[PDB]
RNA sequence: CGAUGUCGGCUCGUCGCAUCCUGGGGCUGAAGAAGGUCCCAAGGGUUGGGCUGUUCGCCCAUUAAAGCGGCACGCGAGCUGGGUUCAGAACGUCGUGAGACAGUUCGGUCUCUAUCCGCCACGGGCGCAGGAGGCUUGAGGGGGGCUCUUCCUAGUACGAGAGGACCGGAAGGGACGCACCUCUGGUUUCCCAGCUGUCCCUCCAGGGGCAUAAGCUGGGUAGCCAUGUGCGGAAGGGAUAACCGCUGAAAGCAUCUAAGCGGGAAGCCCGCCCCAAGAUGAGGCCUCCCACGGCAGCCGGUAAGGACCCGGGAAGACCACCCGGUGGAUGGGCCGGGGGUGUAAGCGCCGCGAGGCGUUGAGCCGACCGGUCCCAAUCGUCCGAGGUCU
RNA sequence: GAAUGCCGGCAUGAGUAACGAUAAAGAGGGUGAGAAUCCCUCUCGCCGUAAGCCCAAGGGUUCCUACGCAAUGGUCGUCAG
RNA sequence: CGUGAGGGAAAGGUGAAAAGAACCCCGGGAGGGGAGUGAAAUAGAGCCUGAAACCGUGGGCUUACAAGCAGUCACGGCCCC
């Protein structure tokens, strides 16, 4: 190869426009049903430990 | 292409993998529950399933077919007489994974949790 | 719906259920008919399978012999319509399923490798006293 | 499969016992030759006082090979070399025995009478 | 690495 | 101008004449009429297939006035046959009599991102003589300054297979009534289980 | 000349036509067959090798043919580096010499990261006056387009003989293209077995690690595949090219033309296969929702629906796509079948022993075809119309 | 306003290449505001004419222990030359 | 930096006076929010003034059928005085 390299500088417009797919999509929480904290979908609650009605985990 | 191929690589060649498998058989049936990464706990299910139900048969070939992957009598022994019998009557399904909420800092891994069934 | 059951009914129209059981190293001579210009004959084709490859209707089997100094291999459809009997000559005992390496032996090398099935030999000859 | 390079056998009593593919005369460039198609070949080793010597450029019709071919009734042949007769250019052999099997094939191509010379036609 | 030679 | 919705079920082979035959198995009927395209109302003339039961309990309410104007269970597929005009309101495998020619169309098996000797039988580069890391490489794309760029269609690395494949007439070897099975000369595109379309060939 | 890398080859094409072959023709010093010559024709095709760095060319074996040219002597941020084109060395030659030679000889560093245009693929956004879920029309594109042999007609027409047709019909090939895995043939990193050395478990027996990122060896399912299998080039309709006419003046005859009308190419248009309404010219049909509450707008709450999350998938880089989410067979287990390996361990018997035999086609057993709620797809959340104007 | 000018600052390339041998990791327990990365335990793998041990050069407190984590460590850090 | 001869930098400013921010609050800390000092704290020690490139938040106008050395001339729309 022969080392490509930038014609040009990158101006403000094309670089910003470049990031126009860069924003974060926030997280998904659910209320939990037992204490109903916050929390992702399919996931045994951080908070008090339940998942599927039923104690599973120590907090 | 992978059309219909089973089975995780997990990034380890072919003795990495199945040593990964037997530690965390070893590691499963020693404490009833342990934290992987999902893509592992899900894979540990057929592995350690198989070996429990050998344990159900029960028999000298059973426990020789067992010791190749698990090595040591003792836990092979905890399996048999006191693991095995639990699910004299439950037709496969002896593990379960839940998924946790928070991941691990250092890489942002999922973590799940496997366990032995009541 | 269940694929296998539908290509396994669609090939029952084909299956046959009148030839003998054999396995690789037994000594073998199939009945074969053959197409010869205008008429068609039976001709016989001997020799040791040397593999069987299997798939239910689509199972097939590989015999291997030596003619006029050249050695011959011919697969055959194990339901094939165009073969009219298989004769168990000899039962032979082998150690695994496929026995390529005895393209390599002498005739007397293989002789020594694959001695009669003394057991399978007996159990033939324990059948065939029908009444 | 027999393709320019490929060493055959002679099959037959012409003198000459190992013939190379120079030519597989079958169209304008087909890859391979089967039994029954003609190629031509130099020959590379001969017995002395035969018909064809060392050198030679000749014709022959492909008798055996090893890989096998397959058949209409689904099933198949192979033998353990490849081996050729020699021809002149009326599909006639030039020798007067033919050793070892040959193909059925070669019947329906043509080549009868070297189907009759044969020991076994398979 | 030797320079390319147009000569 | 006939067709039928089907699935692949999968290949074997069958004994006819002392020929081996390979086959490729097809379960086609049966089809209920959904609509009719009139060119009164349409503008063409074809026939909305409906093929595979479907459960209710997925059918949105659009779907299921759409059965409903034409009195049929709810089904997993609606496809249309172009030029096809049936009698009868629903159609089966008796229209394809041993020994007829039909085109399958399916979706071809997905190859997903191929390179180019796989995708366009490309010759590749070297393996040895210092062929430096181009073994499966393209070569050249293109002139110089002379156009100064790249032909449009130019055959390049990309997604492969996945894509719809009509493979043309193949003899119908035999029809299973009681089963609604086809049996057809050859290969048709796809995996086993995947749609397929037997249409009444094109070709003369 | 603050650098436009320079031969040949390889790869990948694409174009021109002064056409090499295939298709259509006129003339022939064209009997036939085969030629010669010119016209039309660029749709497709145009082989493998020996020699040389070679381009070219000669030769071998074939072929329907082995076309000639352009694209920076097309293509080194695509590869090569034989030649050419630094430094070493040598020969012939020239020069007193140092040195010199499109003269020869042997050797001699070819730069991981693509910003923009372009190209191949794939998403996100908004638009397409109400909003949705489906099914579609095809403007416009793209793909494809080759050809030979034998047989019948018929040993006929023609020809003294040798030889040998048109037209029409039939079968079989080569190469190429798409798809496919039933068969044939591969692979199959752990699916099974055998083997060595060593260390270990537990002494025997039985096993495990390591010898490669499979220690080695013999096999090998699904998948992915070609060497294997199916199918394609068309048929047909239309308008033409050269070319051949019918009728027919000007010009009492003649004239294919000036009015008019026929025939006529592998080429052109359509037909076949694929994309395709960002076709902003944003299309059509079927079905569903509906006029919610507050000062072409606004903001909230909903509708039909959609998304998120999760179980996954011959779909896939990611995303997309497709299936499923307890009203469930979506993955994991388990069970049955298939399939592979080829007769486990243990025990009994024979042998001093290595081993042998029986139990036994045993045991183990990825993915394939299925069954089964045993395990996991819990529980939910967020969007989403009220339809401008004559 | 230019000198491929000089000194400094800050951009672009870009959330891109890379994170330095393909000997390789897994789990449980502990500590801590915080742990894939520190400590302990079991399992696994690698070297073993070394990737183990002892001298000489050279280096010059890096040694041991307590307290620490802004920076240095190609990540992290409660650990550390 | 260089074996060495030798080469050879960068780096000034709170306020009149430390009165250099007790105490409380969030935080492991860093950092900040109050309180307090001061004529002044965007003089708070990373301290006079504090330009420009460069980065960001908020607002007005504008942009998803469109051809561009990016301006200029004209007209219209919207926002502001
Ligand atoms: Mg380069
Ligand atoms: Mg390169
Ligand atoms: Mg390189
Ligand atoms: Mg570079
Ligand atoms: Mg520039
Ligand atoms: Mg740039
Ligand atoms: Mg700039
Ligand atoms: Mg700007
Ligand atoms: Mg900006
Ligand atoms: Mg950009
Ligand atoms: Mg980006
Ligand atoms: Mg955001
Ligand atoms: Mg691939
Ligand atoms: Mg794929
Ligand atoms: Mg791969
Ligand atoms: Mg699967
Ligand atoms: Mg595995
Ligand atoms: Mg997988
Ligand atoms: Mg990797
Ligand atoms: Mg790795
Ligand atoms: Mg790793
Ligand atoms: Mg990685
Ligand atoms: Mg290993
Ligand atoms: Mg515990
Ligand atoms: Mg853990
Ligand atoms: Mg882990
Ligand atoms: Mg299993
Ligand atoms: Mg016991
Ligand atoms: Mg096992
Ligand atoms: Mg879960
Ligand atoms: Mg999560
Ligand atoms: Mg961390
Ligand atoms: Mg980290
Ligand atoms: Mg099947
Ligand atoms: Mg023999
Ligand atoms: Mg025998
Ligand atoms: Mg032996
Ligand atoms: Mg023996
Ligand atoms: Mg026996
Ligand atoms: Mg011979
Ligand atoms: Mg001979
Ligand atoms: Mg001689
Ligand atoms: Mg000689
Ligand atoms: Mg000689
Ligand atoms: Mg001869
Ligand atoms: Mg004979
Ligand atoms: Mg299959
Ligand atoms: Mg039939
Ligand atoms: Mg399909
Ligand atoms: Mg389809
Ligand atoms: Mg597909
Ligand atoms: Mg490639
Ligand atoms: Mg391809
Ligand atoms: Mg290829
Ligand atoms: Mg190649
Ligand atoms: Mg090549
Ligand atoms: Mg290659
Ligand atoms: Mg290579
Ligand atoms: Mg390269
Ligand atoms: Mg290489
Ligand atoms: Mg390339
Ligand atoms: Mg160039
Ligand atoms: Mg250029
Ligand atoms: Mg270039
Ligand atoms: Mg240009
Ligand atoms: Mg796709
Ligand atoms: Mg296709
Ligand atoms: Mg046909
Ligand atoms: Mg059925
Ligand atoms: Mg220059
Ligand atoms: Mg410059
Ligand atoms: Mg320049
Ligand atoms: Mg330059
Ligand atoms: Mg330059
Ligand atoms: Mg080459
Ligand atoms: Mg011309
Ligand atoms: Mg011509
Ligand atoms: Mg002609
Ligand atoms: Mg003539
Ligand atoms: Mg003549
Ligand atoms: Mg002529
Ligand atoms: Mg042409
Ligand atoms: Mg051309
Ligand atoms: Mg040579
Ligand atoms: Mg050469
Ligand atoms: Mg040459
Ligand atoms: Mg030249
Ligand atoms: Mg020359
Ligand atoms: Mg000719
Ligand atoms: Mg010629
Ligand atoms: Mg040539
Ligand atoms: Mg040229
Ligand atoms: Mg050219
Ligand atoms: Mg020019
Ligand atoms: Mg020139
Ligand atoms: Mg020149
Ligand atoms: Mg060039
Ligand atoms: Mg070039
Ligand atoms: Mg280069
Ligand atoms: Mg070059
Ligand atoms: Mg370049
Ligand atoms: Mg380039
Ligand atoms: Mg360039
Ligand atoms: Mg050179
Ligand atoms: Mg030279
Ligand atoms: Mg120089
Ligand atoms: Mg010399
Ligand atoms: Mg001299
Ligand atoms: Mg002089
Ligand atoms: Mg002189
Ligand atoms: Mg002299
Ligand atoms: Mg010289
Ligand atoms: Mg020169
Ligand atoms: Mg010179
Ligand atoms: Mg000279
Ligand atoms: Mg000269
Ligand atoms: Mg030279
Ligand atoms: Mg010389
Ligand atoms: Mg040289
Ligand atoms: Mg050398
Ligand atoms: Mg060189
Ligand atoms: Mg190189
Ligand atoms: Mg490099
Ligand atoms: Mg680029
Ligand atoms: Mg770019
Ligand atoms: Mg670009
Ligand atoms: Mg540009
Ligand atoms: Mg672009
Ligand atoms: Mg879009
Ligand atoms: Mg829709
Ligand atoms: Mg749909
Ligand atoms: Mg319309
Ligand atoms: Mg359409
Ligand atoms: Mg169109
Ligand atoms: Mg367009
Ligand atoms: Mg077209
Ligand atoms: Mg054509
Ligand atoms: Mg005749
Ligand atoms: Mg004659
Ligand atoms: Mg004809
Ligand atoms: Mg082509
Ligand atoms: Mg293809
Ligand atoms: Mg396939
Ligand atoms: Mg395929
Ligand atoms: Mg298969
Ligand atoms: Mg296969
Ligand atoms: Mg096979
Ligand atoms: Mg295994
Ligand atoms: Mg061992
Ligand atoms: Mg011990
Ligand atoms: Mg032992
Ligand atoms: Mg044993
Ligand atoms: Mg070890
Ligand atoms: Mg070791
Ligand atoms: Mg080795
Ligand atoms: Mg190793
Ligand atoms: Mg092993
Ligand atoms: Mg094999
Ligand atoms: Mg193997
Ligand atoms: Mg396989
Ligand atoms: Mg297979
Ligand atoms: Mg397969
Ligand atoms: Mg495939
Ligand atoms: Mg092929
Ligand atoms: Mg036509
Ligand atoms: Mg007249
Ligand atoms: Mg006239
Ligand atoms: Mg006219
Ligand atoms: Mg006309
Ligand atoms: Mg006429
Ligand atoms: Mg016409
Ligand atoms: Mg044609
Ligand atoms: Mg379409
Ligand atoms: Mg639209
Ligand atoms: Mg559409
Ligand atoms: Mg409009
Ligand atoms: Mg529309
Ligand atoms: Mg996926
Ligand atoms: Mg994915
Ligand atoms: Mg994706
Ligand atoms: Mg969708
Ligand atoms: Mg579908
Ligand atoms: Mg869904
Ligand atoms: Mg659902
Ligand atoms: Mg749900
Ligand atoms: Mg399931
Ligand atoms: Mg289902
Ligand atoms: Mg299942
Ligand atoms: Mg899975
Ligand atoms: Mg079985
Ligand atoms: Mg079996
Ligand atoms: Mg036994
Ligand atoms: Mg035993
Ligand atoms: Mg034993
Ligand atoms: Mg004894
Ligand atoms: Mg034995
Ligand atoms: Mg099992
Ligand atoms: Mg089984
Ligand atoms: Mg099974
Ligand atoms: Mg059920
Ligand atoms: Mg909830
Ligand atoms: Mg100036
Ligand atoms: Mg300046
Ligand atoms: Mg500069
Ligand atoms: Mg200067
Ligand atoms: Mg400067
Ligand atoms: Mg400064
Ligand atoms: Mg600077
Ligand atoms: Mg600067
Ligand atoms: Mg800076
Ligand atoms: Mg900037
Ligand atoms: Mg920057
Ligand atoms: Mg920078
Ligand atoms: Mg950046
Ligand atoms: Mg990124
Ligand atoms: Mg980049
Ligand atoms: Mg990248
Ligand atoms: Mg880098
Ligand atoms: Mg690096
Ligand atoms: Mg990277
Ligand atoms: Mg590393
Ligand atoms: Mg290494
Ligand atoms: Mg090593
Ligand atoms: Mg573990
Ligand atoms: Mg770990
Ligand atoms: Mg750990
Ligand atoms: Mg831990
Ligand atoms: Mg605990
Ligand atoms: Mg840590
Ligand atoms: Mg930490
Ligand atoms: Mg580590
Ligand atoms: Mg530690
Ligand atoms: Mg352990
Ligand atoms: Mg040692
Ligand atoms: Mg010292
Ligand atoms: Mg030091
Ligand atoms: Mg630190
Ligand atoms: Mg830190
Ligand atoms: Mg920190
Ligand atoms: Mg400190
Ligand atoms: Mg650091
Ligand atoms: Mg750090
Ligand atoms: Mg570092
Ligand atoms: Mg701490
Ligand atoms: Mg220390
Ligand atoms: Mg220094
Ligand atoms: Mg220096
Ligand atoms: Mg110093
Ligand atoms: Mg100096
Ligand atoms: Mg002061
Ligand atoms: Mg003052
Ligand atoms: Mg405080
Ligand atoms: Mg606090
Ligand atoms: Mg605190
Ligand atoms: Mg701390
Ligand atoms: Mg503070
Ligand atoms: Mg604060
Ligand atoms: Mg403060
Ligand atoms: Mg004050
Ligand atoms: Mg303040
Ligand atoms: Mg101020
Ligand atoms: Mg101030
Ligand atoms: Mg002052
Ligand atoms: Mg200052
Ligand atoms: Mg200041
Ligand atoms: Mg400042
Ligand atoms: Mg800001
Ligand atoms: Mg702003
Ligand atoms: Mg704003
Ligand atoms: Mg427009
Ligand atoms: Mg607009
Ligand atoms: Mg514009
Ligand atoms: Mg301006
Ligand atoms: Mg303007
Ligand atoms: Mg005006
Ligand atoms: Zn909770």
């Amino acid at each position: 190869a022969k080392h490509p390299v930038p014609k040009k500088k990158t101006s403000k417009a094309r670089r910003d426009a470049r990031r126009s797919h860069h924003a974060l999509t926030p997280p998904t929480l659910v209320p939990c049903p037992e204490c109903k904290a916050m929390k992702p979908p399919h996931t045994v609650c951080p908070e008090c430990g339940y998942y599927a009605g039923r104690k599973v985990l120590e907090v | 292409m992978r059309h219909l191929k089973s089975g995780r690589k997990l990034n380890r060649h072919s003795s990495h993998r199945l040593a990964l498998y037997r530690n965390q058989a070893k590691s499963l049936l020693t404490h009833g529950r342990i934290t992987t990464t999902v893509p592992k706990a899900k894979e540990l299910r057929g592995f350690v399933d198989h070996l429990i139900h050998l344990a159900k048969r029960g028999d000298l070939h059973a426990r020789r077919l067992v010791l190749r992957d698990l090595q040591d009598v003792k836990l092979v022994r905890k399996l048999f007489d006191e693991i095995a019998p639990r699910y004299r009557d439950r037709q496969g399904g002896y593990t379960r994974v839940l998924k946790l909420a928070e991941r691990r800092r250092g890489d942002g891994a999922p973590l799940a949790l496997v366990e032995l069934v009541e | 719906m269940n694929r296998g059951a539908l290509i396994k009914l669609v090939e029952s129209r084909y299956v046959r259920t009148d030839l003998p059981e054999f396995r690789p190293g037994d000594t073998v001579r199939v009945s074969y008919k053959v197409k010869e210009g205008n008429r068609t004959r039976i001709q016989d084709f001997e020799g040791i399978v040397i593999r069987i490859r299997r798939n239910g209707f689509n199972t097939t089997f590989t015999v291997r012999k030596v003619s006029y100094g050249v050695g011959v291999e011919r697969i055959f459809p194990l339901h094939s319509p165009l073969i009219q009997k298989i004769d168990i000559v000899q039962r032979g005992r082998a150690r695994r399923a496929k026995l390529y390496f005895i393209r390599n032996l002498s005739d007397r090398e293989i002789r020594r490798k694959l001695r009669a099935d003394r057991k399978r030999i007996d159990q033939d000859r324990a059948a065939e006293r029908a009444a | 499969m027999i393709q320019p390079q490929t060493y055959l056998e002679v099959a037959d009593n012409t003198g000459a016992r190992k013939i190379m593919c120079i030519r597989v005369l079958k169209g304008s460039n087909a890859k391979y030759a089967t039994v029954g198609d003609v190629i031509v070949a130099s020959v590379k080793e001969a017995i002395p006082r035969g018909a064809v010597k060392e050198g030679d450029v000749v014709k022959a019709v492909v008798v055996r090979t090893k890989k096998e071919i397959k058949r209409p009734d689904g099933s198949a042949i192979r033998f353990d070399d490849n081996a050729a007769v020699i021809i002149n250019n009326q599909l006639e052999p030039r020798g007067t025995r033919v050793f070892g099997p040959v193909a059925r094939e070669l019947r329906e191509k043509g080549f009868m009478k070297i189907v009759s010379l044969a020991p076994e036609v398979l | 690495m030797t320079h390319s030679m147009r000569c | 101008m006939k067709g039928i919705l089907g699935v692949k079920v999968g290949m074997t082979r069958i004994f006819r004449d002392d020929r081996a035959v390979p086959v490729t198995v097809i379960l086609a009927g049966p089809c209920p009429v959904v609509q009719r395209r009139t060119p009164e109302k349409d503008g063409y003339t074809a026939v909305q297939l409906g093929f595979l039961p479907q459960n209710p309990k997925r059918v949105n309410r659009p779907l299921k006035g759409h059965f409903a104007k034409a009195g049929v269970e709810p089904v997993r597929i609606l496809r249309e046959i172009r030029d096809f005009n049936p009698e009868g309101d629903t159609v089966t495998v008796e229209i394809f009599k041993p020994g007829e020619r039909v085109d399958v169309t399916g979706t071809s098996k997905g190859r997903g991102f191929a390179g180019v000797m796989k995708r366009w039988n490309f010759a590749g580069g070297p393996d040895s003589h210092g062929a430096h890391k181009i073994h499966r490489h393209p070569g050249s794309i293109g002139n110089r300054k002379t156009p100064g760029r790249v032909y449009k269609g130019k055959k390049m690395a990309g997604h492969y297979g996945a894509e719809r494949v009509t493979v043309m007439n193949l003899e119908v070897v035999d029809v299973i009534p009681e089963e609604n099975l086809l049996l057809v000369k050859g290969a048709v595109p796809g995996p086993n289980g995947g749609l397929v379309i037997v249409r009444e060939t094109k070709k003369a």
